[PDB]
């Protein structure tokens, strides 16, 4: 039964607002306690804000005091986290929590909030081709680098989604305050090049969709 | 703010065998109303957080009796009297006692698997990327164990450690493998300046290093 579905995350500019929302269900929200907690990009966990029951009573850590404000709609199973003053230092993964049980037993699915000035660009995709010079064959690996992109994320499917097994794609990495990322896929080298292969690439931020299909060098 | 520190950083472990973990606070973690408030959980690899532990000792419903908590005052112990696949993630420790709630670090558990040795491709810069002025050397090193391995780029027979990335996949929890993506980024100009590039990788699985090399002509 217990659901938090958090949403409103999204890229803002250092000292801009978002304000964050997290519908409950399956479970009598007005009764419980409520918290925000966020997931760093290192992975670290860290306590952002509680509020109580009936959302007279409200607790912030120093990190926050003055700038986040938690709120609920008990008419509308939902709570709220209003952020002001926006730092790049609180990018994070914002989840949503029930506290009960001396502690806390759910948590939502979290939504994602990153804070920059860097500005949304579409990413470009480039095919890896192997080198003319080739050799091991039973299989062949193939790639896409997706290079250049912000804020995160992407989706990479090989084929439209038929294929699934033999991929990796890896995580992104910061280069010239730029996203890169890499996908392998592989297969056997009787498909390829004679079947083609193509890398799908989406970049929901820029409302982008590519496709690059992988051709012999 | 209570320093909650954990240890091991790092636990490998084989299906079937026991693990434990630690957890230390810089303070007792004991409440004036006499209870201690010191919870533990568990965070799979693109999943959230999941309670293991509240109150110290008490084992959370969905959580096989496998996971048991013990401790007093300000020294705790997760213990796993037998290691199962899905255990793979990274293990917390909280303390909800002092104001600002604070969470341990973090230990990540690996779950030991057969060695394997990874497939290793080269791909040198697409046509297109060229165009850009810019050139990736990308090199995939694929389902391999364990994780130790070192990875060196070479031009024209030398170390070259600037402009390389490195991305690694989580532990695969279907076959319990890495994957790393390493990516040598040059101008175009310094490219078109030398003329071998190679991956070379060591790791427990041969007696030599694992190359591969491409000269582009």
């Amino acid at each position: 039964e217990v659901k938090l579905v958090e949403s409103g995350g999204g890229l803002v500019k250092p000292g801009g607002s978002l304000k964050l929302s997290c519908a409950a269900s399956g479970f009598a929200f007005s009764s419980y306690d409520m918290s925000w907690f966020c997931q760093t990009p290192e992975k670290r966990l860290e306590w952002v804000a509680s509020i109580s029951s009936g959302g007279s009573y409200t607790y912030y850590p120093d990190s926050v005091k003055g700038r986040f404000t938690i709120s609920r709609d008990n008419a509308r199973n939902t709570l709220y986290l209003q952020m002001n003053s926006l730092r790049s230092e609180d990018t994070a993964l914002y989840y949503c929590a029930r506290d009960y049980d001396y502690g806390v037993d759910y948590w939502g699915q979290g939504t994602s909030v990153t804070v920059s000035s860097a500005k949304t660009t579409p990413p470009s995709v480039y095919p890896l081709a192997p080198g003319s010079a080739a050799q091991t064959n039973s299989m062949v690996t193939l790639g896409c680098l997706v290079k250049g992109y912000f804020p995160e994320p992407v989706t990479v499917t090989w084929n439209s989604g038929s294929l699934s097994s033999g991929v990796h794609t890896f995580p992104a990495v910061l280069q010239s305050d730029l996203y890169t990322l890499s996908s392998s896929v592989t297969v056997p080298s009787s498909t390829w090049p004679s079947e083609t292969v193509t890398c799908n690439v989406a970049h929901p931020a820029s409302s982008t969709k590519v496709d690059k299909k992988i051709v012999p060098r | 703010d209570v320093v909650m520190t954990q240890t091991p950083l790092t636990l490998s472990v084989t299906i079937g065998q026991p693990a434990s973990i630690s957890c230390k606070s810089g303070q007792s973690l004991l409440y004036s109303d006499g209870k201690t408030y010191l919870n533990w959980l568990l965070q799979r690899p693109g999943q959230s957080p999941k309670r293991l532990i509240y109150l110290v000792s008490k084992l959370d419903s969905g959580v096989p009796d496998r996971f048991t908590g013990s401790g007093s005052g300000t020294d705790f112990t997760l213990k796993i009297s037998r290691v199962e696949a899905e255990d793979l993630g990274i293990y917390y420790c909280w303390q909800g006692t002092h104001f600002p709630r604070t969470f341990g670090g973090g230990t990540k558990l690996e779950i030991k698997r057969a060695d394997a040795a990874p497939t290793v491709s080269i791909f040198p810069p697409s046509s297109e990327q060229l165009t850009s002025g810019g050139a990736s050397v990308v090199c995939f090193l694929n389902n391999f164990y364990p994780k130790d391995i070192n990875v060196k780029w070479k031009i024209d027979g030398s170390e070259r450690q600037n402009g390389v990335l490195n991305s690694w996949t989580d532990q695969d929890s279907k076959d319990s493998t890495y994957s790393m993506s390493s990516t040598l980024t040059l101008t175009k100009d310094e490219y078109e300046r030398h003329n071998s590039y190679t991956c070379e990788a060591t790791h427990k699985t041969s007696t030599s290093p694992i190359v591969k090399s491409f000269n582009r002509n």
